[PDB]
């Protein structure tokens, strides 16, 4: 189950 | 296939990647490159791709960390000036 | 690549974007993000970058307005309360 | 060419 | 409203800008500043900003050339030591 | 349309 965490 | 790319943040403002975390029922599967910004340092190097898995940054291994702590580390390191080394797993 | 973002207009009071209009001898280029300010709801999401084209906001589609009407509508919507969803086409490359 | 529209 | 600029590349390793181009097939676009990374040459100067439109660098004049050639010129000039002097048109309001 | 060309 995927979750977007952040971007860098 | 496990590659190691080295990136120059002198030349760029960001790595340009979104980070996507999988988790099982137990816990974590790990963290992966969800999409690539042109524009950033990563697309500029061309070798990592969407779907790849991120194993280690800068000598720090994410192998047993929780998803969240590894994304902390990752943020803590990016925020620093300097070259950045990524070790990642190619999606087969 | 097309991307869809949701901004929380609860914590943030503004998007933090500049809007640049492409117009030509035809003038329908569209509208793009020029820069992004730290401090706003866009910078806090990470997804959008300068040069991204803005396609639609909350529902309204801008692909065939004039530049000046698409911004007139963006202004009114950030001027009201409520979540703001954006979708953009991301910049390309190759020479 | 391009021109600044506003900032929001 | 133009403005020009010298960048002693002696304190730096690069200009600190990315470039974006509009097709000027027969649409005379040209190339614009996309963003400016901090601590590069253009930022220290802070006088240039996103979407200024790039008109010449060091004696060569970008108006009648394709986007690619322009871009080629800029990179060569960037790679050689030496001041570097850009001249760029300010995005209009 | 605009497209990224390089960073220098």
């Amino acid at each position: 189950s995927l979750k977007l965490m952040t971007t860098v | 296939m496990i590659i190691t790319v080295t990136l120059n943040m002198e030349k760029y403002n960001f790595l340009g990647i979104s980070i996507v975390g999988q988790s099982n029922e137990r816990g974590d599967g790990g963290i992966y490159i969800g999409s690539i910004m042109k524009g950033g340092a990563v697309a500029a190097d061309g070798r990592i791709e969407p779907g790849d898995m991120l194993l280690q940054v800068n000598d720090i291994n994410f192998e047993n960390m929780s998803n969240d702590d590894a994304v902390r580390v990752l943020r803590d390191i990016v925020h620093k000036p300097g070259p950045i080394v990524l070790t990642v797993a190619k999606l087969e």
